[PDB]
């Protein structure tokens, strides 16, 4: 079943985009996030998202403005992930629909 | 209102800080060579102060995510996933000297064009203070040990107490450090990234990359 | 800060995929609004569950009750809760501004605003929401996102300007009021700004 | 790329004797995503065990799993002739749905 | 639950080949389906994915971009599609449905993994 | 369309022209041991679209940052010609991609 | 008609209100040419967006590269200036001695 | 009467952006300019300063790009400050129609 | 040189008021004019200025978003629309006219200062 | 955002005498910035001194003004009755026009 997955802790570790294949004028903003401090084992400690840019409106998107900020300064962040799948690498990635930065423990835990 | 207890990271062994301490590179003791990384970048480290800061929180961070960039190189084969960090705690005393203040009135008496903007705007977001010469080893009290392997995933935090150290009633002195006018053509402010970290407190704890702040600062 | 009851979507979002311009709600909120939980007593039907972003709203059958859970657990099923971020205080515009700030905890949907949480000595004093695809406010979007990242980089202090006319609830569980942003002016004392 | 590689190979066991099989990974593999199936001579496979835990409709109460991380193994116990085919151990927990080498049981 | 498999192997080093899967009496609208292909020298390898609206397909290292996949629930049939086939794409094929995975792949919401069941007979494709 | 994949590559020259009527910024990677990367993505038929302005500020981004990228090229029918490039990744600071 | 100067750095900008913005690129200090790019007025008016981002990048770093210009606008911003202006063809980080450029 | 000011050796030490009161297709871009050697109560220490920026034209003009370069780095520059007066914080600031980076202390007296 | 001072101020607290300066032989259309407030307890204080054409006008603190100035140089008069008047409202409100300063400000300029030398009799608004 | 203060509250001279009236900025403004007002009581302020070293139109010389810097005084020579009012000082070397609190002489 498909349904809207809530990432906690997770850093976003690498970032890429890439045309999207589906339509033309489109175009695709992958990345990868990590949970912070998670082993190997857990599912948290690789996965991947991207989330769709238009390539007729000029500017960086809401989203893009985060995904830059919050990359070099390797911030936690609270993202929604799914319901949709984007491809990354051949492999598939949870698409991003809604971030938010982590406040503390209360939210992040 | 200077803060009695000031934190540094490293990756020294306790049993070897607490016996011969920190010590400055050299002896340039330029205030703005120092925040803005001229006097601590390959070839041209001689500042004649060692980092600290003032809070916790920042010194924590740093360790926070130098443990995942463990993570991240074992995962590239480059690594074996352990982690070791070191928090140490200092008390301060007549000798340490804060970096806003100091930057604020070398800029206030040297001209507003001799100092960049973000090599301030550092200090104030790393709360840093600056440690003249050396910390002697009766100034360090108390080093926090941290401990990450990557099989388990768990994180293991052990506090030691030092035996060298001398409980004194001390402060960071509030006046700023005085000193002669920059002569080298700084370019611009030296940080290491994920997070931006000045380059003396980075470079000093263990090549690195170091990236001048402003050309990130603006996104393109 | 706890919504008013007019966000509520009529067709809630399945399976937590709220629609463009919504977001989850939180099980404080809703224990917040009396006027909500009595509202949603003659909308829920018997049996059925449905999720908010940490717990699940069970039907009236049951009582009508509310069961925290984590983030994540009431997503899988059908319905979930969601509410518009956009309302219409009604307050007239008015150059709002806030000195000795520095811009933190940034938060930004897909067909939404990038917003940021504006603290001063560890307490949160307002948060600014600025989009470029609705608003009043839209077309000065590009201008600010520049400025609000160079203030994001490092801790300047900073004049935030806000808009009351529209306030925003996009954050969860927020002690805070958000507004639309309407400018950053970096502070110099000399200047007599902070 | 997770290598799933099953050891013994060939394994002759007698119509009475208990079959044990193991099946192991590069890295650690959630309980819930290895699978194991059969492929009689001739046919297509059929699924034997889901997350190894539990059996298809169809399937005996013959067959287990056993725990998580890198060591799966499968047992048959009772071992009647109609069960000399090739076992095969499946993940998903990543992209690349990579099976094993399988192995050959043979009854005397 | 039965699949036909039909489609038969014969092509020469640049030829395209046009795979289908049938499904008998099952309707197969609700499901996503698998091509697993089994060479007798390397063993079961993973061909390619689709789900149920077509929204999501996933291919492998070998076939990342010369192969297609398509589905049609007019005829509740599944098709494969070749590009180009070099000398390493001696196989049979087969067909597979997880079967209550509607997205492609379920490793990623964290969903329990039900496996396969469903395969058909299998065709001998050859260069 | 024979496309390459390369890892822990990071960028050294990064040169934007004026080749006819469009425009092309070719960057160059660079490893230890490996030959040299060159690549350069082009405005073909994007004049309307914002294709070539949204990667280009990623390139100057990881000539800023100095940090480790990851390209995928097709090569160039010529040799000594840059190949086109598709989609850039940059990986983890201080750190390499996977 | 493509110029080039090797080996310069980006100082002295010039900006003015609806008009070009402009940089003297100078080698060993003494200055070697100037350019300009505007998004409004010029042959290369759609190269503006794609060349302010190096523009400003050479200038913060303050990293030594190379210069396109055309002499077929010739620029007068610069008042009581040595050194010669035009428009900018784009700029290119090369190394020392390489092919590319 | 109101005339067109030169201003040398002057450092911005502050940048600000608002919205435009007669038409919302504007945005001013605004700021401080401190001249270099005043007396710290000395106007000249004060000078507030903002431009226009159109946004029907997505972008940066060419102001802003050099005003946030010479920002970051505190570089000296000559500015032709004048005559019109744009509101900046409620208080007067000339619009800026040309500014010039300095080149030395012969042409910046 | 003589202002009126026209209108009087007794308004609920939600209401508008809308005062007017009217000039007697001096002509209005060459000058700046201020209005300034006098509260009997914090003394003196600045409300707006008005430049000649309309081009510059600058409010104080307070009174930055609910006050209004404009000017009709045809008529010779000088207007102060009023919003929603709050307590601290409470003042005289008089017509100032800053002699050699076309422009609101003119310490912007480096300009000499004359300052006011005209004032009306005043008019009382109170809440 | 400057304050005058006027640190005489309240005078009462003999007529003839020399009264003084110091005027305290919270910043050094320059002296072409400031202006001295008289407030007599039933109507509105007239300018006594603008740019302190200067007078106005139709004023006697009895006034005068000082000096540049932080402190600055309005020197009367000879208090005639008809010079009982308040005095104020004013500003104008920022942007919020501020006056001052207003010292009464009265005879």
């Amino acid at each position: 079943v498909p349904y809207v997955l809530v990432k906690t802790n997770m850093v976003v570790t690498s970032v890429a985009m890439k045309p999207y294949e589906v339509t033309p004028t489109r175009m695709l903003v992958c990345g990868i996030a990590a949970k912070l401090g998670a082993a190997a084992s857990s599912p948290d400690a690789h996965v991947p998202f991207c989330f769709g840019k238009d390539l007729k409106r000029p500017g960086s998107s809401p989203m893009e403005v985060m995904l830059r900020a919050v990359f070099m300064q390797q911030r936690p962040l609270r993202m929604f992930l799914g319901p949709k799948q984007l491809t990354f690498e051949g492999k598939p990635a949870l698409e991003l629909i809604r971030m938010v930065e982590c406040s503390g423990k209360q939210d992040c835990p | 209102d200077p803060p009695a207890t000031v934190y540094r990271y490293d990756s020294r062994p306790p049993e070897d800080v607490f016996q011969n301490g920190f010590t400055a590179w050299g002896n340039n003791d330029n205030v703005l060579e120092h925040l803005t990384g001229r006097s601590c970048q390959v070839g041209s480290s001689n500042s004649a102060f060692v980092s600290t800061s003032s809070s916790r929180r920042y010194t924590e961070v740093y360790l926070e995510h130098r443990m995942q960039e463990a993570v991240e190189a074992e995962r590239a084969g480059r690594g074996t996933g352990h982690f070791i960090g070191y928090i140490y705690e200092v008390r301060a005393d007549n000798n340490f000297y804060g970096a806003a203040s100091s930057y604020f009135e070398y800029v206030d008496t040297y001209g507003d064009n001799a100092g960049r903007i973000l090599a301030g705007a550092l200090a104030t977001y790393q709360s840093e203070y600056l440690a003249h010469r050396r910390i002697p080893p009766e100034n360090i009290r108390r080093v926090t040990r941290v401990y990450h392997n990557g099989i388990t995933g768990e994180t293991t935090t052990t506090e030691y107490s030092n035996a060298r150290y001398v409980s004194q009633q001390t402060r960071a002195n509030p006046n700023p450090y005085t000193s002669r006018r920059s002569v080298a053509s700084i370019v611009g402010t030296l940080v290491r990234m994920a997070p931006v970290v000045g380059a003396c407190m980075a470079r000093q704890a263990e090549a690195m990359v170091l990236v001048y702040y402003e050309s990130i600062a603006y996104s393109f | 800060v706890i919504p008013p009851k007019a966000l509520f979507t009529q067709q809630g979002g399945a399976y937590g995929r709220c629609p463009n311009g919504t977001r989850a709600l939180t099980v404080a909120e809703l224990r917040g609004n009396a006027e909500l939980q009595t509202y949603l007593r003659q909308i829920t039907p018997g049996w059925s569950i449905y999720g908010l972003y940490d717990g699940t709203y069970l039907g009236q059958a049951y009582g009508g009750i509310i069961k925290d859970a984590p983030p994540g657990a009431g997503f899988i099923y059908r319905e979930t809760f969601c509410i518009t971020t956009i309302y219409k205080t009604g307050q007239p515009a008015a150059d709002h501004y806030y000195s000795k700030v520095t811009a933190t905890r940034l938060l930004a949907s897909t067909n939404s605003r990038l917003c940021a949480v504006f603290v001063r000595d560890g307490q949160s004093v307002i948060g600014a929401c600025a989009s470029p695809y609705e608003g009043r406010y839209r077309d000065m979007y590009d201008a600010l996102r520049r400025l609000l990242y160079m203030i994001y980089m490092s801790g300047l202090a900073v004049r935030v300007h806000v808009s009351k006319e529209e306030q925003y609830y996009d954050y969860e569980d927020a002690t805070f009021q958000t507004y639309a942003l309407t400018g950053i002016s970096l502070c110099n004392p000399a200047a007599s700004i902070c | 790329d997770i290598v799933l590689t099953q050891s013994p190979g060939t394994l002759s066991l007698s119509p009475g004797e208990r079959a044990t099989l193991s099946c192991r990974a590069s890295r650690s593999l959630s309980s819930v995503y290895l699978a194991w199936y059969q492929q009689k001579p001739g046919q297509a496979p059929r699924l034997l065990i889901y997350g190894a835990s539990s059996r298809a409709t169809g399937i005996p109460d013959r067959f287990s799993g056993s725990g998580s991380g890198t060591d799966f193994t499968l047992t048959i116990s009772s071992l009647k002739p109609e069960d000399s085919a090739v076992y095969f151990c499946q993940q998903y927990a990543d992209s690349p749905l990579t099976f094993g080498g399988g192995t050959k049981v043979e009854i005397k | 639950a039965q699949l036909v498999e039909s489609g038969g192997g014969v092509v020469q080093p640049g030829g395209s080949l046009r795979l289908s899967c049938a499904a008998s009496k099952f309707t197969i609208s609700n499901d996503a389906l698998h091509w697993v292909r089994q060479t007798p020298g390397k063993g079961l390898e993973w061909v390619a994915v689709i789900s149920h609206d077509g929204s999501n397909k996933y291919y492998a290292a070998s076939v990342r971009g010369r192969f297609t996949v398509s589905r049609d629930n007019s005829q509740n049939t599944l098709y494969l599609q070749m590009s180009s086939l070099r000398a390493e794409d001696t196989a049979v094929y087969y067909c597979a449905r997880e079967p209550y995975c509607r997205s492609t792949s379920c490793y990623l919401y964290g969903a329990a993994y039900y496996g396969l069941d469903v395969w058909g007979q299998g065709t001998t494709v050859t260069v | 369309l024979p496309t390459h994949l390369y890892k822990n590559f990071t960028v050294q020259e990064l040169a934007l022209k004026l080749k006819g009527k469009n425009q092309e910024f070719c960057l160059t990677a660079f490893m230890s041991g490996r030959s040299l990367v060159r690549a350069c993505l082009s405005d073909a038929g994007h004049e309307h679209d914002t294709w070539f302005d949204t990667m280009l500020g990623f390139a100057i981004s990881a000539y800023a940052l100095k940090s480790r990228i990851a390209l995928t090229v097709e090569d160039s029918p010529y040799p000594g010609t840059p190949g086109d490039l598709l989609e850039l990744q940059i990986c983890p600071l201080n750190g390499y991609c996977e | 008609t493509d110029h080039y100067y090797s080996n310069v750095t980006a100082t002295r900008l010039l900006s003015s209100t609806n008009s070009r913005l402009c940089a003297v690129f100078v080698r060993s200090g003494q200055p070697v040419i100037g350019a300009c790019t505007s998004p409004y007025d010029g042959k290369y008016w759609s190269m503006y967006s794609r060349l302010r981002k190096m523009l400003y990048l050479i200038y913060v770093a303050g990293i030594s590269v190379r210069v396109h210009v055309s002499k077929e606008e010739q620029y007068y911003d610069y008042e009581d200036a040595t050194f010669e202006t035009y428009a900018l063809t784009g700029i290119s980080i090369c190394n020392p001695g390489s092919s590319l450029c």
